[PDB]
């Protein structure tokens, strides 16, 4: 019996660019400490 | 080798800028 | 359809992906030059004799530093305010050793910033809107010109300019505090109020609009105006401190009736400044 | 579709799948417990319980295991300093099984079982129980479910307090002396006199878990029977599970803060034999006072128990580490091997002066050998400066009591300077860095990592509580 | 046995009760007044 | 909607009285007292931990470990 | 309007003077323990009165007093 | 209609200001905190805790008055007016620094009352309480700086004394001893605050300069302008304003986590490779190393007087200098 | 430097990135 | 052993795996 | 640490077997 509550997941292009910017900027900020 | 990590992250950022500028979905 | 007219219609056209305009004609080469030299001199560049004492200071990635500690060192103390073009240099290696790349970057960057402001005005004109985005943008412009141009002019050499790096910025801040006590200068207090209040008003405005959207024009006017005015004031404060017109000084203020001196917080602050200063000033 | 930050709301209206994701999370947590303990065992050195305890070795879960009974290993070694004797002989002497590896095995098994249950409940999401007698919409009564859960937890708390902690039917708990010398796992007896509220006396813990346990049982029974009140039921929206989420998140944040407080200030739950010394025992000169009194009590210097002198090193303080200085402490100043002995300094005139110890705050300190009367006698001037009160100009010998450098007397100026710096770093010690490539910069013990991580967690979970309270109270608006 | 610190805490409970009682009494009494 | 055995055992606890509440305030007054009670208890503990309150013969420190 | 003016005229300067006299008559120094300008040091008591013990702080100040 | 309903309706009645239930916690606590600060600056001195003249009676200035922190010997004692320290003596309570605890604790409860008040007002009007979630940031900053930091340290003495120059002393102390500027979380906090100011400024200017000649401004013109001038632009109004809300709050939370880290001396004080490389050869000099030297100097020159209770005595010989 | 510094940086760069790209791809394939 | 051995093994495990998972996800989202 | 790499690859293989057995799309 199928579950009614299933819903898809959406993420448009602009959101992808925003997320990638956040991730790359955080990585650049914290790498200098990760390498210590 | 840290220099390679820094430069790679930076190059990825610049590529992201290029794609975000010239390939954004048209606002409407 | 004169060739000159065709060119003008190309540049001053609202169908490019990025508007160029006549100001952008100067903006693009200068900004590209500054960016290219900054990248090159931040990845790899020799140590620079910042103190003009034949002893170098390194700031590049290939010479050991990382993003937090790397920087582009200001031009040497011996050069003073002299422009140091490559063709006016004895030898390329020497020219690097004296800190020419810093001069190249900051000059191209400042010209590009002012032309960017002009380009903002020009496109606001071309689209048919009131042309006062550039006025708002003139505040951070003033701040950069303060740290990079006006302060060295007041101090007589570009060696006192701000380094182009994350840790160089902090070193600049601490030396500036030591030599001028910027914290107790009212204009910096206006600037601090400006940034903190700007964040406060941004959060309030965003929360209100996004909560109810599920003279009101004067609201947005005030939003635009407040941080801009405060940044103008703090940029002017930095500029004044560039001419040895330092802030407030309340050291040695309260004295005991017989003649002793009772400490206040200002004395503790002065002693901290003393520590920062004596660690500076290599010799005397 | 849903935004990436709401993907899990697809189980909000489904009790079966909500239970399924809870079971999966439990499986993950138990699996992590097992794997982390396994890793710590695989990177451990049981040889040295004195100058290399578990907290010096970057252990995280081993002290938590050891707190309430688990001490030995199937490979034989105990953490208390003796090979384990199979004192177990009978049923009710599973103690030979529940070593570190036994606990690891049980936790991995629980992880697997919970994962299987989670898969089952994910598939069979439409069991009849989730639905009321005559309505297609699944509907659960949160107050009675809370009563049932509370009753279960009260039973388990009462059992833990009365049987395990007392040692009647359990290993008991870790207890120690005021100076972290003798560490037993012994039972405790509960006492309701007011001194059981002393946080450093373990008799409180048992007294708590008994009484509080009973309090939960009553509190369970009431909620298993009593209905809510219209007033409260409408105010708190007890029909909406989001309110349970909000209140639970707030509770868990408060718990994290209280735990951090105990971990940082020390208590009976956190003994220094397991988690290491606090940062206040260095500040208040706790161990230095104790040692100085003991020696002053006629004992010779070489007769001082080496744990008591290791605790007086400042490299043991949890307030000397860093945020990105990673790994065990022995990756820092290196692993200790021998105590060079208590040094004493004398100047040309023969006056006995002492080195001022570096407080927790300073990353570096200026070495200053001062007369006991408060007058600075000698010092080490700044990196290159001309002096009038100096080390060489005045001349200083150092003599060592006990330890490796016993009876010795170094008057070589570099040697005196080195041991002056060591003396200002607490007690001089033999440290090895060649084994691990240690960096000489310190690191924080287990106690510091606990405090930092869970203070951050509590701070974040308070914002989480506020957000979920907002989405509960404003439910009609948030849609 | 009672110590000075515990007695101080007891007086604290007295004062806190008084403060809360006066605040709540003022609020409820004024609310009842202009019903 | 499988009619399992365990579901038969537990359905009464799941949702027999789902959505039922007693009108008015009910036991809420009594709850009030309990809260105040614990509000003292915790408070006392804090001060005892804080050394604001010094109970007689209760030295809130590492010395209290004497006896183990 | 007019009525409250009488009350405020009678009262507000009285309060102002109340604060004024509270400072001038030296009462504030006793109330708040703030030293008189000559009380910071004696003719040679130039040492600082810093509390060193948590438990008997008030008595230690009484010694410093 | 029982007494409770009467009380509730009375609280919610329209007045010049709205009280609500939250008011019962906010107004007394806020008023007491403000009064405590004013009294501490006007009359109470810190001559016995820090050996300073931080009151108007002492003759201090508006920029130098401060409700200074309690003494170091008290540890983290709550300093109740009736505690083992004060023992009911108001003057000793003031001299010991109890006004700092009074002000800070009542400030905590005032902030809590204010957040509850925003919850209540949004409940009455019937809109999403994004304002309370926004205000959650300032509470995080306050709790991290005035409670968690001095609690992770030796005493309340290391907390920020309520003032202006005292707060400046706190900033310089943090740089000297924790090297805060190099902490990544403080960097995210700075970026958040400066970005919030940037967003406020350009949003205001844009809305003013795309006004229709009569929401009320040409979103299409603004979008095209920023796309062709800067490259990217907000094409959605809801996203624009939620971002304006989101940036400064996130900056505050990151800085809060940075401050709780340094409360445990879990500070990013140095980069190990730089220290090693500087140890190997003395020629290697970078800006970070000179920052380290400045920190050494500030510590040495500030410790003898800032932490007067420790009786530090450093001669002229041991004080670092640029020789 | 830390031998795990590069690994930590790489995984930090990669895991959220692949997550976001996967979400966008399975969004864009759908109409 | 080779310090790059682990990195090579990890990247070999990961890159084709993320490629395949991305293809399957952007297939399954589509009807 | 090689042991960790080997064991991780092996565990991933076993998980793949579990999913390939009990979660294959129904043939039709
Ligand atoms: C987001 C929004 C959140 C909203 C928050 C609203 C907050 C409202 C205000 C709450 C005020 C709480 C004040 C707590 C004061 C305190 O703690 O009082 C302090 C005492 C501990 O006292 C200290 O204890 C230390 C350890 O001493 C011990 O060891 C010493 C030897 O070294 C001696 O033997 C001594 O006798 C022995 O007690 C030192 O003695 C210190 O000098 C002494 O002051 O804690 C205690 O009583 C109780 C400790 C356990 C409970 C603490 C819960 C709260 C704090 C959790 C966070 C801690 C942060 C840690 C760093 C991160
Ligand atoms: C240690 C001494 C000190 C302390 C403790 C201190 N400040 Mg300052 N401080 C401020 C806040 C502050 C706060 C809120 C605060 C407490 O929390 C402090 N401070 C504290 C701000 C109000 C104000 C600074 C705000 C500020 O940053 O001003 C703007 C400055 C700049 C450079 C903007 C740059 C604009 C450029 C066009 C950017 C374009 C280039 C970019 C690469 C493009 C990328 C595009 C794309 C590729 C992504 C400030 C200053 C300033 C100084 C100085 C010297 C200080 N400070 C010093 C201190 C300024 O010159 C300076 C000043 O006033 O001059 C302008
Ligand atoms: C049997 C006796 C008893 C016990 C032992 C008991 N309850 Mg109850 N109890 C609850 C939880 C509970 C838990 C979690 C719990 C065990 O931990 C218990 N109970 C236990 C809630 C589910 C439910 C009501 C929920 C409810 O509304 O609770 C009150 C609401 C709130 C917001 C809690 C107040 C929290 C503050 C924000 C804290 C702020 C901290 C501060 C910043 C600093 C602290 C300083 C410190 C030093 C002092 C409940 C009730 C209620 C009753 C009654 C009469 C009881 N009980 C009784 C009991 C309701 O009316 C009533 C009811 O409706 O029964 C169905
Ligand atoms: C960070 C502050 C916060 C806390 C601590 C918190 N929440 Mg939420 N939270 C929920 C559960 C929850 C639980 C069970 C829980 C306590 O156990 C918390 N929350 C706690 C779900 C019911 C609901 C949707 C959940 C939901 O959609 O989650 C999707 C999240 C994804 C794909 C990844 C997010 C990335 C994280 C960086 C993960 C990193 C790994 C992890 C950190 C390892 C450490 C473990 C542990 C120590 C933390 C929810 C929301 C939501 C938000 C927001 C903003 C929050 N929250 C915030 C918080 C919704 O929009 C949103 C909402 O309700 O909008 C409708
Ligand atoms: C049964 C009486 C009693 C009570 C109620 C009790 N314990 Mg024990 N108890 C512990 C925890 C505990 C908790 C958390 C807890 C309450 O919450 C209790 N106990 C309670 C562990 C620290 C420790 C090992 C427990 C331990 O490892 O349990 C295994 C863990 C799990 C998930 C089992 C998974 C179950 C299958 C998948 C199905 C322990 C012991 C142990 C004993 C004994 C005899 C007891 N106990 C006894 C009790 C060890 O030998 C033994 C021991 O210490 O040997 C040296
Ligand atoms: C991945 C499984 C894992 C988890 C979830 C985990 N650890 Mg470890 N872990 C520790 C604490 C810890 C805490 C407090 C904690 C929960 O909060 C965890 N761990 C959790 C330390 C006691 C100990 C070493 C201390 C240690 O290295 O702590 C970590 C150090 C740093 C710089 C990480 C801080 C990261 C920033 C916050 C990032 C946030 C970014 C931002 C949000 C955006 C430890 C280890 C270690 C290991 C290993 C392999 C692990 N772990 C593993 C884990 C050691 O080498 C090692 C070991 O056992 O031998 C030393
Ligand atoms: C110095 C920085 C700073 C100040 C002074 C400040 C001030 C204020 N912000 C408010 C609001 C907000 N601030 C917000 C975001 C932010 N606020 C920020 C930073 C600040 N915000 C930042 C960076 C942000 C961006 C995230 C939001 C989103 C809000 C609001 O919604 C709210 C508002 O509506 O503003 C109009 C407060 C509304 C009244 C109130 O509840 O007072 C505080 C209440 C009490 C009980 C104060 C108690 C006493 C305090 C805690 C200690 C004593 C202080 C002394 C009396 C004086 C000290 C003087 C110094 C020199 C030491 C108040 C005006
Ligand atoms: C909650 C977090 C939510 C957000 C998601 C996560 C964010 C990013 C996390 C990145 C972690 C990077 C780890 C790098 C490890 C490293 O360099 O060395 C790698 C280190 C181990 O380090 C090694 O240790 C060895 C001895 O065992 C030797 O000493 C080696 O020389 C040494 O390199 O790995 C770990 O320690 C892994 C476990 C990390 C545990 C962190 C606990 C603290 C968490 C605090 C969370 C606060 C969140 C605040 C948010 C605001
Ligand atoms: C245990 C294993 C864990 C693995 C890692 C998991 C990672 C999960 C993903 C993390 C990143 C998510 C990013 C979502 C990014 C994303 O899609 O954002 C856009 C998104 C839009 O929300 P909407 O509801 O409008 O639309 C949702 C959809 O578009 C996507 O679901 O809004 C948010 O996510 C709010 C928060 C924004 C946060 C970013 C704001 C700041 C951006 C710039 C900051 C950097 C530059 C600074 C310069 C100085
Ligand atoms: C505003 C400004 C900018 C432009 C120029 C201009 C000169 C106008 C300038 C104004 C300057 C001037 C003169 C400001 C005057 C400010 C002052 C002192 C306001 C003070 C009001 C005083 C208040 C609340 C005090 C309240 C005291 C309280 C509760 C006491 C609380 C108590 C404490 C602290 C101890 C325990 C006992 C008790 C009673 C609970
Ligand atoms: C399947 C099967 C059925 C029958 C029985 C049988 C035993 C055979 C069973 C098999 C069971 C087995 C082998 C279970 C193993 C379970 C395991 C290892 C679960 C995983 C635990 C790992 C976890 C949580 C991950 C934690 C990672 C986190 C937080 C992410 C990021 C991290 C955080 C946020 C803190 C800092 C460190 C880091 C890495 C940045
Ligand atoms: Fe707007």
């Amino acid at each position: 019996t199928p579950n009614p509550n299933k819903q898809p997941v959406e993420l448009n292009r602009a959101s992808l660019f925003i997320g990638l910017l956040l991730v790359l900027v955080l990585a650049l900020l914290f790498s200098s400490y990760f390498f210590n | 080798m840290d220099v390679i990590a820094y430069v790679f992250i930076l190059a990825c950022i610049i590529g992201l800028f290029f794609f975000a500028v010239f390939f954004r979905e048209k606002p409407t | 359809a004169s060739a000159w007219e065709r060119f003008c219609s190309f540049i001053t056209s609202t169908n490019n992906r990025l508007y160029i305009g006549w100001f952008g004609v100067l903006m693009i080469p200068t900004l590209l030059t500054a960016v290219t030299c900054f990248v090159i001199a931040f990845i790899g560049a020799p140590p620079v004799d910042i103190d003009g004492i034949r002893e170098p200071v390194a700031g590049s990635l290939l010479y050991g530093n990382n993003i937090i500690t790397g920087a582009v060192v200001p031009s040497s103390n011996a050069i003073g305010l002299h422009l140091y073009p490559i063709w006016e240099a004895a030898s390329l290696d020497e020219w690097l050793y004296n800190g020419g790349p810093y001069q190249l970057i900051i000059f191209h960057y400042m010209i590009g910033c002012i032309c960017y402001l002009g380009r903002q005005w020009e496109y606001s004109y071309r689209l048919g809107m009131r042309p006062w985005i550039c006025v708002a943008y003139s505040a951070p412009l003033a701040a950069t010109y303060s740290v990079f141009l006006i302060y060295p002019l007041g101090q007589g050499s570009f060696s006192d300019g701000m380094p182009l790096g994350i840790s160089g910025t902090f070193n600049f801040m601490f030396v500036f505090q030591a030599e001028h006590n910027i914290l107790m200068h009212p204009f910096h207090m206006f600037g601090v109020a400006g940034v903190l209040g700007g964040s406060l008003f941004a959060a309030m405005h965003g929360s209100l609009v996004s909560s109810t959207l599920v003279n009101s024009r004067s609201l947005h006017f005030f939003l635009g105006a407040w941080p801009v005015v405060c940044i103008w004031l703090t940029a002017m404060g930095i500029s004044t401190m560039a001419f040895n017109l330092n802030g407030f000084n309340f050291n040695h203020s309260i004295v005991d009736s017989q003649g002793n001196v009772v400490n206040t917080w200002a004395d503790v602050l002065n002693r901290a400044n003393l520590g920062f200063e004596v660690m500076h000033e290599r010799n005397a | 579709g849903l935004p990436w930050y709401r993907v899990h709301t697809v189980v909000l209206n489904d009790p079966g799948r909500l239970l399924s994701v809870h079971l999966m999370h439990t499986a993950l947590v138990s699996g992590w417990a097992g794997s982390m303990a396994l890793y710590e065992l695989a990177k451990y050195d049981p040889s040295d319980p004195v100058l290399n305890p578990m907290w010096r070795q970057g252990t995280f879960v081993m002290p938590v295991m050891t707190r309430i009974g688990v001490t030995h290993s199937w490979s034989g070694w105990t953490v208390t300093g003796e090979p384990w004797v199979t004192q177990p002989g009978i049923l009710g002497a599973h103690l030979n099984f529940f070593s570190y590896e036994g606990v690891i095995l049980m936790h991995i098994l629980a992880a697997g079982l919970f994962f299987l249950a989670a898969v089952w409940h994910w598939i069979n999401w439409d069991l009849d129980i989730y639905y009321p007698d005559g309505s297609s919409e699944p509907a659960s009564d949160w107050p009675k479910i809370f009563g049932l859960h509370l009753l279960t937890l009260g039973i388990v708390c009462f059992g833990f307090g009365s049987l395990h902690l007392t040692g009647i039917l359990g290993p008991g708990m870790w207890v120690s002396d005021p100076y972290g010398l003798t560490g037993h796992v012994q039972g405790v007896s509960p006492d309701w006199r007011p001194f059981a509220f002393d946080p450093y006396n373990p008799t409180g813990l048992v007294t708590h878990h008994i009484s509080a346990g009973i309090a939960l049982i009553i509190g369970g029974i009431f909620h298993t029977v009593s209905r809510p009140s219209e007033r409260l039921y409408n105010a708190l929206s007890m029909g909406n599970v989001e309110t349970v989420l909000s209140s639970s998140v707030a509770f868990v944040a408060a718990a994290a803060f209280v735990m951090v407080g105990t971990m940082w200030y020390g208590s009976a739950t956190t003994p220094i034999e397991l988690f290491g010394p606090t940062r206040y025992q260095w500040d208040s000169g706790y161990f230095q006072t104790e040692i100085q009194r003991r020696v002053q009590s006629g004992q010779t210097w070489d007769q001082i128990p080496e744990k008591l002198v290791f605790y007086d090193y400042i490299g043991n303080s949890p307030a000397k580490g860093g945020l990105f200085r990673t790994g065990a402490m022995n990756s820092g100043d290196g692993i200790a091997r021998a105590w060079e002995g208590h040094p004493t300094f004398t100047d040309s005139e023969g006056r006995e002066l002492f080195v001022r110890r570096m407080p927790n705050f300073f990353e570096t300190f200026p070495v200053v050998l001062t007369d006991k009367d408060g007058v600075v006698r000698a010092d080490i001037p700044f990196r290159r400066a001309e002096s009038r009160y100096s080390f060489e100009q005045k001349g200083v010998s150092v003599s060592f009591e006990g330890g490796t450098l016993n009876g010795q007397t170094f008057t070589d100026a570099p040697s005196v300077k080195k041991y002056a710096r060591k003396a200002q770093l607490g007690e001089p010690f033999e440290f090895d860095r060649e084994t691990l490539g240690s960096d000489g910069v310190f690191r924080t013990s287990t106690r510091g990592w606990f405090a930092f991580s869970h203070s951050c967690y509590a701070l974040l979970f308070f914002f989480g509580h506020w957000w979920h309270g907002a989405r509960t109270i404003f439910k009609d608006v948030f849609e | 046995t009672i110590t000075p610190s515990l007695q101080g805490f007891f007086y604290s409970i007295l004062f806190g009760a008084i403060v809360l009682g006066l605040l709540g009494g003022g609020f409820i009494f004024f609310s009842q007044k202009d019903k | 909607p499988k009619q399992t055995w365990w579901g038969d055992v537990l359905k009464g606890n799941n949702n027999s009285e789902a959505g039922k509440f007693v009108p008015g305030w009910g036991t809420t007054p009594v709850m009030a007292g309990f809260v105040v009670m614990i509000t003292l208890l915790l408070l006392i503990m804090l001060q005892v931990y804080n050394h604001t309150i010094v109970l007689d013969g209760v030295d809130a420190g590492w010395t209290s470990l004497g006896g183990f | 309007s007019i009525r409250y003016w009488i009350i405020h005229t009678i009262t507000v300067p009285m309060l102002f003077l109340a604060g004024w006299l509270f400072v001038s008559t030296g009462l504030a120094y006793d109330v708040f323990g703030t030293p008189r300008p000559n009380e910071y040091f004696d003719q040679a008591r130039q040492g600082l009165p810093l509390v060193t013990d948590r438990y008997e702080g008030k008595q230690q100040i009484d010694e410093f007093t | 209609r029982g007494w409770f309903d009467v009380l509730d309706d009375w609280l919610k009645r329209d007045r010049f200001v709205f009280i609500g239930w939250s008011g019962i916690l906010l107004f007394p606590c806020a008023f007491l905190s403000i009064g405590g600060w004013f009294t501490g600056t006007t009359f109470v001195t810190s001559w016995y805790t820090h050996g300073l003249a931080s009151s108007y009676l002492e003759g201090a200035n508006f920029l130098t008055v401060a409700v200074s922190t309690p003494a170091d010997s008290l540890g983290h004692s709550l300093l109740l007016l009736w505690g083992p320290e004060a023992q009911g003596d108001f003057t000793r309570w003031c001299q010991l620094g109890g006004l700092w605890n009074f002000t800070t604790l009542h400030g905590v409860f005032g902030l809590i009352g204010f957040m509850l008040r925003q919850f209540e007002i949004a409940r009455l009007v019937g809109v999403r309480p994004y304002n309370a979630v926004a205000f959650s940031g300032p509470i995080a900053v306050y709790v991290s700086v005035f409670l968690m930091y001095p609690l992770g340290q030796s005493s309340w003495f290391f907390a920020p004394s309520w003032g202006v120059t005292s707060i400046f002393r706190f900033l310089l102390f943090a740089q000297g001893f924790h090297n805060l500027t190099l902490n990544p979380f403080h960097m995210m906090g700075v970026a958040g605050i400066l970005g919030g100011a940037l967003l406020c400024a350009i949003h205001g200017a844009t809305v003013e300069n795309t006004l229709f000649e009569d929401e009320t401004y040409s979103m299409v013109t603004a979008n095209r302008f920023w796309s062709q001038i800067f490259g990217i632009a907000f094409s959605n109004k809801r996203w624009l304003h939620f971002f304006m809300l989101f940036v400064p709050v996130t900056g505050l939370w990151a800085s809060a986590i940075g401050l709780v880290g340094i409360a445990l001396n879990m500070r990013a004080y140095d980069f190990v490779s730089q220290e090693i490389r500087a140890a190997e050869d003395p020629e290697f000099e970078t800006f970070y190393t000179k920052n380290i030297l400045l920190n050494e100097g500030l510590r040495a020159w500030m410790a003898p007087q800032d932490q007067i209770h420790e009786n530090f005595i450093f001669p002229e010989e041991v004080l670092p200098r640029g020789n | 430097v830390n031998d795990l510094g590069a690994i930590a940086t790489a995984l930090f760069v990669f895991i959220p990135c692949v997550f976001l790209i996967l979400l966008y791809a399975q969004t864009a394939s759908r109409g």
